[PDB]
RNA sequence: UAUCUGGUUGAUCCUGCCAGUAGUCAUAUGCUUGUCUCAAAGAUUAAGCCAUGCAUGUCUAAGUAUAAGCAAUUUAUACAGUGAAACUGCGAAUGGCUCAUUAAAUCAGUUAUCGUUUAUUUGAUAGUUCCUUUACUACAUGGAUAUCUGUGGUAAUUCUAGAG
RNA sequence: UUCAUAAUAACUUUUCGAAUCGCAUGGCCUUGUGCUGGCGAUGGUUCAUUCAAAUUUCUGCCCUAUCAACUUUCGAUGGUAGGAUAGUGGCCUACCAUGGUUUCAACGGGUAACGGGGAAUAAGGGUUCGAUUCCGGAGAGGGAGCCUGAGAAACGGCUACCA
């Protein structure tokens, strides 16, 4: 009894489960950006319709008035550094399209395949959760990170490990010792 | 159940703790005393959550124990007191005194108090009224009773404390355009001049009270406490001075002020 | 190479429990980890503490190596540490002994067996040797 | 027989079952306020007992082994001052600081001297003890018919402002 | 983040229901199960039953000490260092568990106690006890009871009877 | 306010007004060991305050008319007086009056009902759930009765009867 430590079923299906251009749907998202389950979809699709109905919930008031004009600024600003809204659309009513598409091509996943470094974009997905890259002066292993926009500058190999140069790869201690025998 | 309550659970806690909901079942109870459970401050929370002079309440008893803590000038080794508003909380080591007041958000703040000031303690009333060898008396509600006041010192109305001594220093009456600080839940920690006193028969008398800014409010008269005739407040408080900003207000001042 | 880069932040300093308490960022660059006695070694010559005085705990690294956050005190002296410290930290450093005691539920039977009896224990084991014969 | 002690006051040489406070004996209470049925015989004799106390007061002819020639002396002795005034019997004018039965027990080879713990004198620290709450008993008495008097006066300078104010139209 | 399909027909459009569909800090189970954080967990049926052990006791410069205890040594010719035991004090009415009762009852907010008790809490504080006033306990009144000393019982028990 | 409080009158199986305790050993000589005085502890009186405590105001519950009357001999509703209680009171007692509630569902029954906070669901309106981390309330096999105590109708107290 200190406290139940709140949670939530956070990323929530769909009403029907064999919408078959859904199906597809899902699976060109999971395809191009190298997402393992539905759940990857849905976890953004929820996450992003949490915003859209705080938009709504705020667009059945007058903005002009207060928290419409606030809360409604707070939750772009907050988007704007998530970098999933331009800088040109900072209007509210264009957070109401933002879309599942605009969410992943902003995860660390894929900010590593557009900056580079992986080639082919998954592989990045298998560097991520192999203790390389590394946004700040810090190892990320979570492909779903949601990079800053600020801080996609600073997205680089890990100081640690290899391709950042320190340690090149665990089959050369293998051939350093084979080679070294021959 | 059968008589009175020995522990108070940690979401139980009254809100201006600012207690932790995790990293404990329990919060400190605050003992019986002159403040009211929800409108005390224990002593754990003042000198842990808050300032930090102890890492857990283990460090805050041996605190208590040696002994430099000095509650309105007598010692306490009690590790929930109920220091509540006004209550000059002096640590002779370090010489960090603190009178405790609202921060404006309503959460008590720690407020770096003068040698000096921290001396007086301001204090309400109450009572008036008389006791045996018809002793007139006065009470008040931050606390103590005080023998052979004033004549004219009424009722909702301040008096300065000596403190040290315990008598009185001076009061300030009771009545329109005077600087009055705020202990009610919503306007709790507010700070304004009084305007009106709708008097009402029975069902607690009201006050309007605007602030610098000149937004009107209202309160009861029980969470009023006055600090004051307008411009020169008795105690010093803190950054903010009792305005109350609004939301946006306070968002402008944080994304405004940026000094790395 | 590395350097154990050692640094020390938010030092709140302690009249009334005779101390520096503080946060040690610490740094590994490509050793990994820092461990305490390698510690309180840096907190000695930078604070002109002593190890002995030292008192540092919790850490655990971030991620990656690359950081470990402690949470180092600095006693005003040895004799001040001793008496205002938690037995265990003693313990850790080497300074106190560790306290040889019984098991708790021994503890507890120890206490109850001795609630059961009444006044001293030489009565009872003079009845329990005439009843020998018994 | 079985063993319920013969308690007195309470006739019959038979079992009986009975309610027993703190007050009297027969129950040693574990709460501090409780009454409990302990079961407890009754004062007269009869044929089920195994044992009867029997106080030897006057003595008779024929001494036995240890009871009536050997001699245990006592433990305890005099701790308030007013006992050790009865039982050597000194009255007050003898002074203090002796009349005790200090005992020379050895570790093994170091031999040294105990002592009691005696209460009650008039000892310095007493008597100025009483005296120091004496004068708090006096002074907070001045105090406040200092205080009382000093708003005796400032109630009569109030009551002037009134009559001055007052007397107008 | 307002969503519908299959089914009576020869086929049609309805009434209509059934069936699916999604979710449940909603129970159960069936497979399967590598890791990280977190983490409910004998409520549902029997407020059914309970071996064993434990979960409430507490002493400070500071109520009571000739333990025939421990101390031991450079305050005791009444006492003063530690202190088992015990009485006194206070606590054990807190917490914990559970949901049987219980349907204006409980309970929520709302008042009220000018209708009351309140150890503790921190603030306050009692020249008047005398009883005619020329020789009176007050620089200190009394005897008990416990722990103890033994004398014991019992088939048992955190049973305790007598004397000092 | 018949309040606080103050008076006149007394009582009373005359409550309380320290025959209590640890550290500190100062100040005047009427040169006694005199008279004097510090820092604390507990205790103790009603007034305060706190922790609370009992009541109590208003409004608010799930299903059932295959419950339309119910309560009032055995307190129901009111009154006067007492008794009790910490205290208000049909809380109890005497004497008196005949009230009281009801289709705006009294009363009765049901509840696989502890109440609330909340939970799930999730356009809006809602439905169902809430034993369960907080807040109330109850209970400690049942049903009684009580000791101590500020606070117990305690049950890691006791007395009993049933099981
Ligand atoms: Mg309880
Ligand atoms: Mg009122
Ligand atoms: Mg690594
Ligand atoms: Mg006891
Ligand atoms: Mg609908
Ligand atoms: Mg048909
Ligand atoms: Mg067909
Ligand atoms: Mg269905
Ligand atoms: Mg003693
Ligand atoms: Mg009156
Ligand atoms: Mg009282
Ligand atoms: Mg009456
Ligand atoms: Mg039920
Ligand atoms: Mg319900
Ligand atoms: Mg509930
Ligand atoms: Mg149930
Ligand atoms: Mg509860
Ligand atoms: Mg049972
Ligand atoms: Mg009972
Ligand atoms: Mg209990
Ligand atoms: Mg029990």
């Amino acid at each position: 009894p200190r406290a139940p430590r709140t949670y939530s079923k956070t990323y929530s299906t769909p009403k029907r489960p064999y919408e078959s251009a859904r199906l597809d749907a899902e699976l060109k998202l999971a395809g191009e950006y190298g997402l393992k389950n539905k759940r990857e979809i849905y976890r953004i699709s929820f996450q992003l319709s949490k915003i859209r109905r705080a938009a709504r919930d705020l667009l059945t008031r007058d903005e002009k008035d207060p928290k419409r004009l606030f809360e409604g600024n707070a939750l772009i600003r907050r988007l704007v550094r998530i970098g999933v809204l331009s800088e040109d659309k900072k209007k509210l009513d264009y957070v109401l399209a933002l879309k599942v598409e605009d969410f992943l091509e902003r995860r660390l996943q894929t900010q590593v395949y557009k900056l580079g470094l992986a080639k082919s974009v998954h592989h990045a997905r298998v560097l991520i959760s192999q203790r390389h890259i590394a946004v700040g002066k810090q190892i990320v292993n979570i492909p779903s990170f949601m990079v800053r926009l600020e801080s996609e500058k600073h997205i680089d190999f890990a100081r640690t490990s290899p391709f950042g140069g320190a340690r090149p790869g665990r089959v050369a201690r293998k051939r350093a010792a084979a080679a070294g025998g021959e | 159940a059968r008589g009175p309550k020995k522990h108070l659970k940690r979401l139980a806690a009254p809100h201006h703790w600012m207690l932790d909901k995790l990293s404990g079942c329990y919060a400190p109870r605050p003992s019986a005393g002159p403040h009211k459970l929800r409108e005390s401050l224990p002593l754990i929370v003042f000198l842990r959550n808050r300032l930090k002079y102890a890492l857990n309440g283990r460090e805050v008893k041996a605190i208590l124990m040696q002994r430099h803590v000095k509650v309105d000038g007598k010692v306490r080794t009690d590790t929930t007191f109920p220091a509540g508003f006004m209550d000059v909380i002096t640590l002779e080591a370090t010489n960090e005194n603190f009178r405790l007041v609202y921060d404006v958000k309503g959460r008590f703040a720690v407020h770096r108090i003068t040698d000096e000031e921290a001396s007086y303690k301001l204090a309400k009333v109450k009572k008036v009224q008389l006791g045996k060898k018809g002793i007139p008396y006065v009470v008040t509600h931050d606390g103590r009773t005080i023998r052979y006041p004033d004549p004219n010192i009424k009722v909702n109305d301040t008096v300065k404390v000596d403190l040290a001594t315990g008598t009185i220093t001076d009061f300030i009456k009771f009545d329109t355009g005077k600087l009055v600080y705020v202990t009610g839940g919503r306007n709790l920690g507010r700070v304004g001049t009084i305007v009106h006193r709708e008097r009402h028969e029975g069902g607690f008398d009201l006050v309007h009270i605007k602030d610098s800014l000149e937004n009107t409010f209202v309160t009861r008269l029980n969470n009023v406490f006055v600090i004051g005739e307008p411009g020169r407040p008795w105690i010093s408080l803190p950054k903010g001075k009792g305005i109350k900003l609004t939301i946006s207000e306070e968002r402008d001042r944080r994304r405004a002020q940026h000094g790395l | 190479s590395d350097a154990i880069t050692i640094r020390t932040r938010k030092v709140i300093s302690n009249p009334l429990l005779a101390r520096k308490q503080f946060v040690v960022d610490v740094l590994h660059p490509n050793r990994a980890n820092v461990s305490k006695d390698e510690l309180r070694e840096k907190l000695a010559e930078a604070y002109k503490a002593e190890k002995d005085a030292v008192s540092v705990f919790g850490f655990r690294t971030q991620y990656g190596g690359g950081k470990s956050t402690g949470f180092g005190l600095v006693y005003n002296s040895v004799a001040d540490a001793k008496k205002f410290e938690p037995a265990y930290r003693l313990v850790r450093y080497g300074l106190a002994e560790k306290v040889e005691k019984a098991s708790r539920q021994q503890r507890k039977q120890r206490k109850n067996r001795g609630k059961k009896i009444f006044g001293t224990g030489k009565s009872i084991a003079k009845k329990a040797a005439r009843r020998n014969a018994d | 027989k079985q063993g319920f002690p013969m308690k007195q006051g309470v006739l019959l040489p038979t079992r009986v079952k009975l309610l027993l406070a703190k007050g009297h004996s027969c129950y040693r209470p574990r709460r501090n306020g409780e009454r409990k049925r302990k079961s407890v015989r009754g004062a007269i004799v009869g044929p089920d007992l195994a044992v009867l106390a029997l106080i030897i007061t006057k003595k008779g002819e024929q001494e036995i082994e240890g009871i009536t020639n050997d001699t245990v002396p006592k433990r305890l002795g005099p701790k308030r001052a007013n006992n050790i005034r009865k039982f050597f019997g000194l009255t007050k004018e003898d002074d203090v600081r002796d009349y005790v039965i200090r005992r020379e027990v050895t570790k093994g080879d170091k031999s040294y001297t105990k002592a009691p713990k005696i209460q009650r004198l008039v000892t310095p620290q007493r008597l100025q003890r009483k005296r120091q709450q004496k004068s708090l008993k006096i002074k907070n008495a001045q105090a406040q018919r200092e205080a009382a008097a000093e708003y005796a006066q400032l109630l009569a300078k109030r009551l002037s402002e009134r009559k001055a104010e007052k007397a107008e139209v």
